[PDB]
């Protein structure tokens, strides 16, 4: 009830898309055989949408007056099932990406010219870097901690 | 030191009364700045210091909150009262007519004098009997000031917070109600998270 | 026996000048000429290029550092 | 043999099947939890 | 020392000085001495925890079906009335090991510092090994020699993965653990993770 946006297991245009939805729906499916393949999928679309429906009639989506979900980022745990949750999801595999690649590049720096080696990747080395991930909050730590994470005054060349 | 293992700041070297080794922000770097903070510290423990009984007092005796003291300066028809005396002119201008010239002119007068020491600690006619007559007991009852006052203001902050949380209310009457009841009766209700 | 001037040889050398592309950067002596007729005696190598290509010039020996 | 394996490492085919790779486990994602908007585990 | 591959080389980051060395580490992880230092604490105080609370889960459950006792189950004792309510006990929880942990952590970062209890003066400490405290935690005069460090670290870890066992169960049932091994030993075909989905 945020600005009073009521939850749409409760508010009615909700309601109303549905019913349009699942009427166009079936108003379209009496056009073919009863027992059509292409039929067949039709109703399977039609009780999917209908299941989506109820889905989201399952978890605190608040609703709008247009009936429409309407996502609350404010902070509140209560409503974190939209930005909290997959937030921290996509930022620890964010993480895994951005430590992997800096770890597989910082090594094979150590080569005669790593550009034949980053265009063409060692595919053995980048398979025993690339499981790593599992490492990328607590080591990258550590080496803030030691400061070997960033450098001071070496800017070209290296 | 306050803190086992972790080593002293370079200056930090006690050297100063109330100096157990704690700058973790790192403020102390400059002699003038230290001396000031030096100086602001002392003012503000003994301002507390003398300004946390001018709230005890009234608040258990015969007089009434500590913050209706002042309520009759919220109010057109307040004068102040000494536990149950209206005084003829404890109205509010006279009041803060003396407050104004008296703060105002003297911390004028004393400030402007820069020993340095005497701004710490004044004397001078605040010491003919002597109170100074041991070294000793003299850094003593300096490091004595020192650590009353901090935890003076650490009353006053408890002060602060308790009646934020308990809307118009004294602090020996949430002393009293909590030590009514130990285990219900507590910061728990308050913060869970 | 007259003393050469500049690093001897292979000594990674910290660039001072600020006018070229590798404005503190860490490139190899390849030699120094001994002539002191010269104006830049010193040639480094590096490994990462520059603009126009190229991947070497000239200095004199106050716009170096001997690092190691 | 060898030569076809470090052609095999070059970035263009290397990158084709690994997004088809994930591109698949996306859309099998999508196929077993329709429309998926919340978070509805925790 | 048993590296719990038959072919593979042990890393020279586990030596087989530290107890419980197998060279388990295949993503290289502690490589760094230091972090190794950290992660064998942390290996060390989470096994503890683990085995205590693992205890408090198993134990009460079958004393209280067994029909000697009678206690909620773990995380049934929540809601339970007490003579304390939940904040209180709390922050009395919070007070007292913001003491003992910062003590532990200043231990950690300082070897041989915080000994003595600043109370009084005598009574303090014998000096230590980082990891395996002294006098006032092992009364009994055992000697901390190997085999009773590897038995530890064994237990601990095996504790760990039954902890996370009996969690992970109880999300998916909700139900006693040892409702679940009756029910296993039962029929362990028709009771099994597959037929709970
Ligand atoms: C950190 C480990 C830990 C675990 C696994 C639990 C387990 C639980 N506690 Mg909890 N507690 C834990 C820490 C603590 N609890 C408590 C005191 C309480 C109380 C008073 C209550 C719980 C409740 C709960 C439940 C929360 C509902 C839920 O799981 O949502 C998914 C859950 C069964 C609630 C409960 O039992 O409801 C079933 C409850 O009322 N706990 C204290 C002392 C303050 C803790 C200190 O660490
Ligand atoms: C001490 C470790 C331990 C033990 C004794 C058990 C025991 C049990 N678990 Mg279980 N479990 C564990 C750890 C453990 N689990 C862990 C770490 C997880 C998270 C991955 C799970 C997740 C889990 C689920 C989701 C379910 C069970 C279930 C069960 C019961 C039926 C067996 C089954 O379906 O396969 C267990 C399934 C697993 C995924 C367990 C994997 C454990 C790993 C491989 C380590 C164990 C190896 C160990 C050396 C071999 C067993 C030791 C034992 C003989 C002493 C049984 C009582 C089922 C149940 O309660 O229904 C009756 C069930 O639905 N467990
Ligand atoms: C200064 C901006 C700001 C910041 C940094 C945060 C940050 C946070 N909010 Mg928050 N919030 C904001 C504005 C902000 N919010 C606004 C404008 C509102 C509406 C008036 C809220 C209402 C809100 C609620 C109701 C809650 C949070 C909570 C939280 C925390 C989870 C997170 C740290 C939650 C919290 O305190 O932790 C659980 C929580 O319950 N926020
Ligand atoms: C793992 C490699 C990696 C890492 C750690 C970073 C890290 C960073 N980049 Mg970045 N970048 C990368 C690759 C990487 N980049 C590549 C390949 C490109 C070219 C497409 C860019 C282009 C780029 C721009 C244009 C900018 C940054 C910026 C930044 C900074 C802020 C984050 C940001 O805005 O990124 C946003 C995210 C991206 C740009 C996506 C690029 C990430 C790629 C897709 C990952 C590459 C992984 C590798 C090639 C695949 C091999 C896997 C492994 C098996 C080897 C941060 C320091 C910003 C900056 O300056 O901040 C101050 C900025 O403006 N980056
Ligand atoms: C106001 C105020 C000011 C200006 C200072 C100023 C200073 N404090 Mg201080 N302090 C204050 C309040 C203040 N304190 C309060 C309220 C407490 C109690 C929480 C402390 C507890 C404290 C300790 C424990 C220490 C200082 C120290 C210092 C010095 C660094 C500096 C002169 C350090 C010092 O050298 O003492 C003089 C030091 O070790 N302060
Ligand atoms: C109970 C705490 C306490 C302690 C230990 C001290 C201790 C001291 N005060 Mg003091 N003082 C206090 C509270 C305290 N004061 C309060 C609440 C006020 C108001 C003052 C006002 C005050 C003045 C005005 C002077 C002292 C001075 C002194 C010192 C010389 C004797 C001594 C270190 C004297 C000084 O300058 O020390 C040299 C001095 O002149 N104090
Ligand atoms: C100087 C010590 C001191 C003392 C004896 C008290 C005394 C009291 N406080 Mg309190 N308080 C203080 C400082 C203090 N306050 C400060 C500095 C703060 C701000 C951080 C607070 C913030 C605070 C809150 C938010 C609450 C109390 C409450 C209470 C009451 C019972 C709980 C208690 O003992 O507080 C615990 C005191 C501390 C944790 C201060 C630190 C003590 C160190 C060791 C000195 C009681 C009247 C509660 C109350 O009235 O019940 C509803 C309550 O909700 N206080
Ligand atoms: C918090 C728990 C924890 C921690 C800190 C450690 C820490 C350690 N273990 Mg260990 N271990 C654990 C749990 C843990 N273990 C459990 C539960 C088992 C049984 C499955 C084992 C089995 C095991 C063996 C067999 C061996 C070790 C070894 C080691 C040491 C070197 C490997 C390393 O760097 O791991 C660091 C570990 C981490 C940083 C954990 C990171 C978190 C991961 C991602 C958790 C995995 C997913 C999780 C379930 C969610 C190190 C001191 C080796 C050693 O040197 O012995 C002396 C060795 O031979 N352990
Ligand atoms: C499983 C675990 C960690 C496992 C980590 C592993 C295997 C890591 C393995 C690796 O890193 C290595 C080795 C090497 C790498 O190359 C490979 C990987 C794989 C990356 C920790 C669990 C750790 C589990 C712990 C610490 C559990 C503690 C439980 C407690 C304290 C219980 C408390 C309670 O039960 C009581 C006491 C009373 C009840 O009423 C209430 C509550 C509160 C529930
Ligand atoms: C009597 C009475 C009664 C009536 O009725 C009413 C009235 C009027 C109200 C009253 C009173 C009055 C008065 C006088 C008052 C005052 C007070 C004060 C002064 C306070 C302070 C107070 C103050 C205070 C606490 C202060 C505090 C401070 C602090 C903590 C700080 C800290 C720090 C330091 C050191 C440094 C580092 O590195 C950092 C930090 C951490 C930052």
């Amino acid at each position: 009830d945020i600005a009073g946006l009521t939850p749409c297991k409760e508010s009615k245009a909700f309601a109303k898309r549905e019913k349009q939805s699942v009427k166009k729906l079936n108003s379209s499916l009496k056009k073919y055989a009863p027992d059509s393949a292409p039929a067949l999928a039709i109703q399977a679309t039609i009780d999917k949408t209908k299941r989506r429906f109820e889905n989201y009639g399952k978890f605190g989506l608040l609703c709008g007056s247009d009936g429409l979900p309407h996502l609350i980022v404010s902070g509140d745990q209560r409503h974190w099932g939209e930005f909290i949750t997959p937030g921290v999801l996509f930022l620890y595999i964010a993480g895994w990406i951005g430590w992997v690649g800096r770890s597989y590049l910082i090594a094979v720096s150590g080569e005669k010219k790593p550009a034949m080696r980053e265009i063409i990747i060692d595919v053995e080395l980048a398979a025993r870097i690339i499981p790593r991930g599992f490492i990328w909050p607590v080591a990258a730590y550590r080496e803030l901690i030691n400061g070997d994470l960033v450098v001071d005054d070496a800017d070209i060349g290296y | 030191e306050w803190f086992p293992g972790q080593p002293r700041p370079a200056h930090l070297d006690g050297s100063s009364p109330g100096d157990f080794g704690f700058d973790p922000l790192g403020l102390a770097t400059v002699p003038e700045n230290f001396e000031r903070f030096k100086e602001s510290e002392i003012y503000h423990c003994r301002w507390a210091m003398l300004c946390v009984p001018g709230v005890l007092v009234p608040e258990a005796l015969g007089l009434g909150n500590w913050v209706k003291a002042q309520e009759w300066a919220a109010l057109p028809d307040g004068q102040a009262t000494y536990l149950g005396n209206p005084v003829p002119w404890g109205n509010l201008p006279t009041i803060l007519a003396i407050e104004f010239l008296a703060i105002a002119f003297a911390e004028q007068q004393r400030t402007m004098e820069k020993d340095p020491e005497k701004k710490k600690y004044p004397g001078g006619a605040f010491d003919p009997l002597g109170f100074s007559k041991d070294p000793a007991k003299f850094e003593e009852l300096k490091l004595k000031e020192i650590k009353n006052g901090r935890l003076a203001m650490l009353a006053f902050v408890g002060f602060c917070v308790q009646q934020s949380a308990y809307p118009g209310t004294g602090p020996l009457e949430n002393l009293a109600t909590h030590l009514a009841d130990p285990w219900h009766n507590n910061i728990g209700d308050i913060v869970i998270p | 026996k007259p003393p050469p001037r500049g690093p001897k040889r292979g000594t990674k050398v910290k660039i001072l000048r600020r006018e070229s592309y590798w404005y503190n950067g860490t490139g190899s002596v390849v030699t120094v000429d001994q002539d002191p007729n010269t104006r830049y005696p010193v040639v480094v190598r590096f490994a990462k290029v520059n603009y126009a290509g190229v991947s070497t010039n000239n200095y004199a020996l106050d716009e170096i550092k001997e690092v190691a | 043999m060898r030569d076809i394996k470090t052609y095999l490492s070059v970035a263009p085919v290397l990158s084709t099947l690994w997004f088809g790779a994930l591109a698949g486990l996306l859309i099998e994602i999508n196929r077993l939890f329709p429309d998926a908007l919340s978070f509805p585990f925790f | 020392k048993g590296s719990w591959l038959p072919g593979l080389q042990s890393p020279a980051y586990l030596d087989g000085s530290l107890a419980g060395d197998n060279g388990f580490d295949p993503l290289a992880l502690a490589e760094d001495p230091e972090d190794l230092r950290w992660f064998v604490q942390a290996e060390l105080v989470n096994g503890r925890w683990a085995m205590l609370g693992v205890a408090g889960m198993l134990i009460p459950e079958v004393l209280t079906k067994a029909g000697l006792l009678n206690a909620p189950e773990w995380y049934d004792a929540g809601k339970e009335t007490y003579f304390a309510s939940s904040s209180t006990l709390f922050v009395i929880e919070f007070i007292l090991f913001h003491y003992v942990e910062i003590r532990r952590w200043q231990d950690i970062k300082n070897p041989g510092s915080v000994n003595q209890d600043p109370i009084f003066k005598s009574y303090s400490l014998p000096p230590h090994e980082c990891g395996y405290p002294g006098s006032v935690f092992n009364p009994l005069n055992f000697a901390p020699t190997l085999e009773n460090k590897e038995k530890e670290l064994a237990n601990g870890r095996l504790a760990m993965l039954a902890f996370l066992g009996f969690l992970v169960q109880h999300n998916v049932t909700g139900k006693g653990p040892f409702e679940n091994l009756q029910q296993h030993l039962a029929d362990p075909w028709h009771n099994t993770i597959i037929q709970t989905i």
